[PDB]
RNA sequence: CCCCGGAGGACUGAGGGGGAGACGGGUUCCGCGGCGCCUGCAUCUGGCCGCGGGUGACUCGGGCCUAAGCGGCGGGUGAAGACCGGGAAGGGGCGUGCCCGCCCGUCGAACGGGGAGCCGGCGGAGACUCCGGCAGGCGCGGGCGGAGACGCGCCCCCCGGCGACGCGCACGGGGACCGCGGCGGGCGGCGCCCCGGCCCGCGAACGCCCCGCAGCCCCCGGACGCCUUGCGCGGAGAGGGGGGCCCGGGGGCGGACCGCGCGUCCCCGGCCGCCCCUGAAAAGCCGGGGGGCCCGCGCGCCGUACCGACCGCACAGGACUCCGGGGUCAGCAGCCUCUAGCGCGGGAGCGAACGCGGCUCAGGGAAGUCGGCAAGCCGGCUCCGUAACCUCGGGAAAAGGAGUGGCUCUGACGGGGUCAGAACUGGAACGGACGCGGGGAUCCCGACUGUUUACUAGAAACACAGCGU
RNA sequence: GCCCGCCGCGGUGCUGACGCGCAGAUCGCUCGUCGGAGCCGGGCAUGGGGGCGAAAGACUCAUCGAACCGCCUGGUAGCUGG
């Protein structure tokens, strides 16, 4: 979760996703729906295509 | 041709004296006197705390010194609905509300109270467990008599220049919850007194108690006593109208 | 090696006032050192909050001017509270006098 | 006596009920002298010891000499 | 113990500083045939209750 | 997933003190640990700290209350009829 | 010589046969000498005997404060001894003469509160006490800045503060400890290998400057966000931008070798949970409102040695608390160990019965016995698979199965170990010692956790929540 | 006031050892409990026909169906010994 929540800040504060992209995914982090880092890094090449 | 029981050792005191140790003090309403006997006098809710033994809370509430520079520091049982820097009256003249002290004979028939005077001035003896209230009867003006109900529901002749407090005592409740272990009546007697826990009189020898011995465990004899009954002897069911377990009262 | 020490104190009851940290020496030797109870510092009369600007110091140690504060009320009233007796004094004054 | 030659302290026994200012002004006044600091103990068998400390610029040989203690 | 009344040091010390023997020349001068002092007293079976 | 079909919160207690204390436990352990409304603050942080002692966590005023719950039944009815009795004395 | 020395072989095994305190003991402490008594054997040993010695404080404790308590109080009562007690014209400042005032104890804690100490050295026996060095405490003498949050002499009456406080699974930070490498200095062994084994590489209180997450506050402005492992927060003003205060801590300069890690213990922080339980007081010190007005000198009294050398008639019993390394491991378990320490009414020979503590036994398997008493079987970890009944929480490790070593590799997680998989190999072996449930079908009693006949009875007896009078 | 289990606190069975004891109640193995009606230390309170007791007539300094110490007291004995 700390992995998770470092990486989704960074985007967020680099502007690379929005402030409701962020909390969506911040969620989703919380529920466990990502294994590892590299599997949330290719959520956010989908969700942002 | 025994010892001497349990219920006449209590007397005595030492072990059978009351747990006072980190208590607020004792709780009474504020002392009638010149300003409150002529008009009303203004105090604020300063705080609301848990007093050790008790069951309903306590407030701390501040007046000004009346007949010098500062101020005055005063326990009040909390009515339900009192609440951090309230505004509280005392007087004859003081209004109608929640947490006000006014004498009983200016307060309306069918008004709940609490912390009732049985005589003037005495600073309130009656209604003071939590949950507890007296209902204002009626008034007869030319004895110059209030008829109260107290909560056991008998009724009461009092003064009408003994004082109340407007409201019911807080924490209403409190005995609906089961205790469910040795362990919750330990805390709740330790707070309190040594009496807790305790033992049967027919499980004891005879020397012990008057219920005592047998080769089955019976009291023998009837366990309704009379009235006069000395110490010693005045155990079980002390002068009983009735026994039993059967409906229909009212 | 061996690191054990010995107590300080008048008697080894370890109390909340007879608690110690340790330490090496220039001259190569684990030192007990006390680690005194840090007092709190004053709070608000009127809602208990610790008052900005005073260090956690018992007053006998510090020079008049660290114990004070450059406002009515300084040490006493947090500021917050200093407004609102302010406004209550002056807007019940307004509500008296002229209706 | 090691302690008197270095250290220029002189060792007495004296009476129970006497406290440090009043061992400093007897030494004083009695044997002619400066003292510095003055150190006590009751041993085990009931006596009063003083360790007597006399000034930077004295010598306790010397004293301790004409007192006949060398 | 190590942390005692000036009181019962004062009483203890006594008793430590009369625990002795008959001296010698006492012996000869008193004309002594008995020479054990029978008020001596030793720590490992004395119960001194100072 | 739900983790118990009916104790609820007497989960805690396991197999012990029957049928029919639990089932008085679980309603009185639901009003003591809920969240009530402030009646000053306008928001829901008011929980107990002590048998008849109620602090709204957000404004800070303490209450005083019921056992279990921060307003009882009784309370309401006298509340309301002295304030009737009080507006009948205001001619 | 059971004493001392050297060499070897072992043990206690950091909850110590180690190093130190409280209580109790009272000189048992140290040096020199000795063997009459004691040291259940001996002794040239010694807590035994003789002779000399020995415990140093402004900063440690006691003295002070108050806790639960105890005593005292014009008086009250009783044949007294004595016991019981607020209703009493109850004392202070000064400076004449005024002014303020309701009425106790310099009893009760060598663990609570309580101004202020660190390092190095020296002795046969003392040290936070001596000596040297460096500090700290309490005393006595020769009206301004800022926008703001905030920053930079007393005395009386009243309002306040500090002192000053519960428990808990987690999470986070510091300190000490512990490891792995580098580099400097020194050892040991060495039949073969060995840059692979071992030891040493140290920095205090205190003063000045900077730096400090969480947390609380200020300014702008006015909102589908910020954020934790968990939560939590916001028009009663979030986020963003800039600031203030606290923080038992860290760094630099003083005082005066170099990196990188998992973990343990201690203290601290912000939260969250719990209570028919809500977790001392006072001396002392300080703030607010109103009103009136540098250099010198000193710090008195008492304890301080040693000991499980204490209580049990002297003794496998009883006897409170500190500090707590390495390996295996889930581990303060068991087993082995570095540092430190090393008694335990004495030895030799033989290898009978019998006993006491242990070990193994063909074939059968409770036939023994009042009775499976005693003993044995089972046991770690992972996966599989689990019935009746039930207050729906349980029963449950139900019952039952399978795997587990060494070596050579591979994958996954952001330097660190864990988890998963494969090939090869060994008497057909692998929780190889150690540690570590046997299981099931029923009946009676008591609901349950708890308590008891100290020294022949632990239960079906007592208690208990609930119920009723 | 949950379960396995260490120190601690207790004391089930062997009806084991011992029983002229290590000991006027101990030792070995096994065993109950181990976050709570839990365990431990100091100070304080309750006094004998009284106290204290989750109750066994238990405990109250090796003494308890009425402690211990001195006196009344060389108490009386139709009973045993000389
Ligand atoms: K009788
Ligand atoms: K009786
Ligand atoms: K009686
Ligand atoms: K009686
Ligand atoms: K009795
Ligand atoms: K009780
Ligand atoms: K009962
Ligand atoms: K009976
Ligand atoms: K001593
Ligand atoms: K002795
Ligand atoms: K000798
Ligand atoms: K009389
Ligand atoms: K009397
Ligand atoms: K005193
Ligand atoms: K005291
Ligand atoms: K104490
Ligand atoms: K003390
Ligand atoms: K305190
Ligand atoms: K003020
Ligand atoms: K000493
Ligand atoms: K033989
Ligand atoms: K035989
Ligand atoms: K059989
Ligand atoms: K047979
Ligand atoms: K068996
Ligand atoms: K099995
Ligand atoms: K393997
Ligand atoms: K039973
Ligand atoms: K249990
Ligand atoms: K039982
Ligand atoms: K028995
Ligand atoms: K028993
Ligand atoms: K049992
Ligand atoms: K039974
Ligand atoms: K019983
Ligand atoms: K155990
Ligand atoms: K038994
Ligand atoms: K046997
Ligand atoms: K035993
Ligand atoms: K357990
Ligand atoms: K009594
Ligand atoms: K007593
Ligand atoms: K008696
Ligand atoms: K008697
Ligand atoms: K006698
Ligand atoms: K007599
Ligand atoms: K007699
Ligand atoms: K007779
Ligand atoms: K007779
Ligand atoms: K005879
Ligand atoms: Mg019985
Ligand atoms: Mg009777
Ligand atoms: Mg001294
Ligand atoms: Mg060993
Ligand atoms: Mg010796
Ligand atoms: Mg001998
Ligand atoms: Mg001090
Ligand atoms: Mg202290
Ligand atoms: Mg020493
Ligand atoms: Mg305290
Ligand atoms: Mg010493
Ligand atoms: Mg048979
Ligand atoms: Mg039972
Ligand atoms: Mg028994
Ligand atoms: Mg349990
Ligand atoms: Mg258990
Ligand atoms: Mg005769
Ligand atoms: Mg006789």
């Amino acid at each position: 979760q700390r992995v998770l929540r470092r990486l989704l800040s960074r985007y967020r504060d680099d502007e690379k996703i929005d402030r409701h992209l962020y909390e969506t995914l911040y969620a989703k982090a919380k529920g466990n729906m990502f294994k590892n880092k590299r599997v949330l890094l290719e959520h956010i090449v989908g969700m942002q295509k | 041709m025994g010892r001497r029981i349990r219920v006449q050792r209590k007397g005595a005191g030492s072990v059978f004296r009351a747990h006072v140790a980190r208590r607020l003090g004792a709780a009474k309403l504020r002392a009638n006197d010149f300003a409150e006997r002529t008009g009303s006098v203004r105090g604020v809710v300063k705080a609301i705390l848990h007093d050790r033994g008790r069951g309903a809370p306590l407030a701390r509430v501040q007046f000004p010194n009346m007949r010098g520079e500062g101020r005055v520091n005063e326990l009040f049982i909390a009515p339900e609905g009192m609440y951090t820097g309230q505004e509280v009256f005392s007087g004859n003249k003081a209004t109608l509300h929640i947490g006000n002290i006014l004498p009983v004979g200016n307060i309306p028939e069918g008004t709940y109270v609490c912390n009732v005077e049985e005589k003037p001035m005495d600073r309130g003896c009656l209604a003071r467990a939590s949950g507890t209230y007296c209902l204002v009867v009626a008034h007869n003006m030319e004895t110059n008599k209030t008829r109260i109900r107290l909560p056991s529901g008998q009724k009461k002749l009092i003064s009408s220049k003994a004082r109340a407090m407007i409201g019911l005592v807080a924490g209403g409740g409190r005995t609906d919850k089961p205790l469910l272990k040795a362990g919750n009546a330990y805390h709740k007697y330790k707070a309190k007194r040594n009496c807790w826990p305790v033992v049967r009189g027919v499980a004891m020898n005879p020397v012990d108690h008057p219920h005592g011995g047998g080769n089955h465990q019976h009291i023998g004899v009837s366990s309704c006593v009379p009235r006069n009954a000395v110490p010693g002897q005045k155990v079980g069911l002390i002068a009983a109208r009735r026994t039993g377990c059967s409906g229909g009262k009212r | 090696a061996d690191c054990r020490v010995t107590c300080r104190f008048h008697s080894t009851y370890r109390t909340r006032s007879k608690i110690v940290r340790y330490k090496r020496t220039p001259g190569n030797r684990l030192t007990s050192l006390r680690v005194k109870k840090l007092p709190n510092a004053p709070h608000c009369a009127e809602t208990g909050k610790q008052i900005h600007g005073i260090p956690r110091v018992i007053p006998q140690h510090l020079t008049r001017q660290q114990r004070k504060v450059s406002r009515p009320y300084g040490g006493k009233l947090c500021g917050s509270a200093l407004r609102a007796h302010i406004l209550e004094s002056f807007l019940n004054e307004e509500n008296q006098a002229l209706r | 006596t090691t302690q008197i030659e270095k250290n220029n302290t002189i060792v007495f026994i004296v009476d129970r009920r006497a406290s440090k200012p009043e061992i400093r002004k007897a030494f004083e006044t009695v044997f002619e002298t400066k003292v510095a600091r003055v150190n006590t103990l009751i041993t085990p068998l009931g006596l009063k010891k003083a360790f007597i400390r006399l000034a930077p610029d004295v010598q306790a040989m010397d004293v301790a000499s004409k007192m006949g203690l060398a | 113990t190590a942390n005692k009344t000036l009181s019962r040091k004062l009483r203890l010390a006594k008793k430590t500083k009369t625990n002795k023997n008959i001296p010698r020349w006492v012996i000869a001068k008193d004309h002594l045939k008995k020479t054990w002092n029978y008020k001596r007293h030793h720590w490992r079976r004395s119960h001194l209750k100072l | 997933a739900k983790r118990t079909k009916k104790v609820g919160l007497t989960g805690k207690y396991g197999t012990r003190y029957g049928r029919a204390a639990r089932k008085q436990l679980l309603k009185i352990e639901t009003s003591q640990k809920a969240k009530y409304t402030c009646p000053f603050c306008a928001k829901d942080k008011v929980r107990r700290t002590a048998c008849g002692i109620w602090t709204c966590r957000s404004c800070s005023k303490t209450m005083a209350g019921g056992a279990y719950s921060l307003h009882t039944e009784p309370a309401n009815a006298a509340r309301a009829t002295i304030r009737r009795l009080r507006l009948a004395r205001e001619d």
